[PDB]
RNA sequence: CGUUCUUCGGAAUGUCGCGCAU
RNA sequence: ACGAGAACAUGCGCGACAUUCCGAAGAACG
């Protein structure tokens, strides 16, 4: 889909997202993992208020590991993931958070396949 | 008259619990972990077998003393035995689930080890998820009254299987911390037939 | 088939560093002792103390001493462990020593890091927990072979020796770590063993 | 025979030490450099890193620290991917001992008393006031390190070295600075005995 | 909550000073660790007391750190944190005051 | 008074992966 | 007065063994 169509549209000679590698993400897919957990342990059509905040919160990080990282800040423009939680947020929907958290794992998996 | 003896309670886990299947084992309806009952099962029966005496040269589960092979089965050919303990799943309680939503506690926890290769003297990372300290699980194990002459022996059996797993661990890497468990027996009631097991107890 | 049960303390000489911040148990916040911690710090330095053949990369050929003792994974001598190291839990009379004081379980230490060939230093902040604090540890021993209860109990001693002269992760380099054992009473829990003489 | 020899001695300050450590001090007035206190005793402690750290930058001086010599590079460990080395010096925190305790309590001396200083620039002669924290020069500090005998022979060039490095931490300084004259310290050895293993060090001193 | 837009707004006011308050929250936020408590502590109502008054005294230092503080209503967010007496609160708080110094750190 | 204000590697690995009765 | 009638895909079996969150790193500068 379009994680596939970014990660090559992305790829150098094998360079992904200039110069970005699994070991930079690990922070974040496990924060993003965390916030899949807990949404997987609620049972409610629309998000809870905690796990909006801390989805605010991993914009925050987002932003931050950009601001270390120009790998990172390569990797959240391309591939919209900043906006795409602003998204979710405005949305609130447990269905779309899950829909972005498969983009994401498309994203890694693709990124890993070309790698 | 079919005698059926429930035995209901509580497994406390002293420290964190890993039944694997690196996930634990959960129930995918609540999504929540349980102890596998054939867990229980298996580590009472090695245990217990142990403790009674293991043939020499022993090859099968169906070669264990006669104790071992009435309460917990036999598929001998010919000499088949039904299996007097029946232990089911445990099931995370709702006790500690509501004192695992209070302090907002995961009910799981990942502990992160490594292992240090000795030729390069470096660490290889390693995730392994835990069941929290706190947490206790609702186990129900059924014992069927086959012989009413030898229930009083069962029990003392099963007293005995039940004190070395509390000395020992449920199934994880017990041998680095992982899988102690505490068995605190809430009631012990025939559910079915005539039987009196009011003087019966196994911890 | 016995079981031994050795419990005590562990007190901790010096600021005690296990990375997961320290490792805390969820349920109280406490910071604890991992299990695995001592396990592989004791076997790590018995195996020390015994001799190393040179390549040892499988981790399981070693002297049969700590196979027989911790465990082994070798196919087709497959050793069951008697040692059950288990992880050791911020002693209650520790926390109330601490609670009457105006003290934190843990401590922040401050380091430079300094790159000589740059002289620039690179700050780090590491959380330890305060030395004065004590973790009860619990151990269980299974008996296999009485005619090696003797041996196996002496190479407990020993490890556990080279241990309370050694660290207990984190930079113990540096300096953190350093623990003191305090054996409290060896009974078997399970069977007609004697513990008398351990 | 996996011998681990101890050595365990004082270290006596000549000047005020200080080892800064970052925090938060109840009642914190205008001082803004206090130097690292043990948790529970509050007491001020000199930390095992400090002196490993010192040791070794005084003997690597004698783009990363893990191509310095060998010597130092075994002595005190290594990380160089795929040669990772383990380190045979395991220096500890050197606590406040009591000896130094009671003759403080005798008269009631402070253990750590503040230093006032500034910078001026000629230009402006406008004056920066700073205060200091500085362990009192009576303290002694009870050190004891580890050596761990993995190779025999190589034992005996090791503590030669470590001889060497006590003399340079003696006479450079430790923590706040040497222009300042802040941390000059002195080593004395107690006892140095092999307290693992067949290994004997009554020959062996690190001083 | 608002963080983007203010320092969006706002781009000597220093990410030492910054760092500095930072550590003073550090500081307050272990306390709340340690505290474990679902209402506000009375020790950590005095630290964040002693906090306001480390606020005044840097305000007194420097004024582009009083620029900080009025334009980013932290002072009056801490006021919040006293009239709700909560540690949710108070930890929602701290994550502001982290999400001012990311965003600082980011647009810089 | 200011400077850096954690960083550099390893992130699981090896095995069993159905067997025994009808 | 249904190619029909009566007949648990059931019995036994721990997702387990080996595993250090570690290797190095001065709160330092004039």
């Amino acid at each position: 889909n379009f994680a596939r169509k970014v990660v090559e549209e992305n790829k150098r000679v094998i360079v992904l997202f200039n110069g970005l590698t699994t070991s930079k993400l690990r922070n974040l897919l496990e924060l993003i993992n965390h916030v899949y957990t807990k949404v997987y342990n609620s049972d409610d059509t629309t998000l809870s208020e905690d796990v909006r905040d801390e989805l605010e919160y991993l914009k925050v990080k987002f932003a931050y590991e950009s601001g270390r990282e120009p790998a990172v800040r390569t990797f959240i423009e391309k591939t919209y993931v900043d906006k795409l939680v602003d998204v979710v947020l405005k949305k609130n929907t447990k269905k779309i958070f899950l829909d972005y958290c498969k983009y994401f794992e498309a994203l890694v998996a693709y990124a890993k396949f070309y790698r | 008259m079919y005698s059926k003896i429930r035995i209901v309670g509580k497994i406390d886990v002293l420290t964190g619990l890993h039944i694997g299947g690196s996930p634990v084992v959960r129930d995918p309806y609540s999504r929540l972990p349980i102890i596998p009952g054939s867990s229980i099962k298996g580590k009472m029966r090695s245990l217990l077998a142990k403790h009674i005496g293991l043939i020499p040269g022993q090859k099968m589960h169906n070669q264990d003393a006669p104790e071992i092979l009435r309460l917990f089965g036999s598929s001998q050919k010919g000499a088949i035995q039904s299996s007097r303990l029946q232990i089911s799943d445990a099931f995370f309680s709702k006790a500690s689930q509501e004192e695992f939503d209070k302090k907002d506690l995961a009910y799981t926890e990942t502990k992160f080890e490594n292992t240090i290769s000795r030729l390069t003297a470096v660490a290889n990372p390693r995730q392994i998820e835990r069941v929290t300290r706190g947490a206790s699980f609702d186990f129900h194990i059924i014992y069927n009254v086959e012989n009413i002459n030898e229930v009083m022996a069962d029990f003392e059996n099963i007293k005995t299987a039940i004190h070395l797993l509390e000395n020992d661990y449920l199934g994880g890497g017990g041998t680095r911390g992982n899988g102690r468990i505490r068995f605190v027996i809430d009631s012990i009631d025939t559910v079915v037939g005539d039987f009196d097991s009011s003087n019966l107890s196994i911890k």
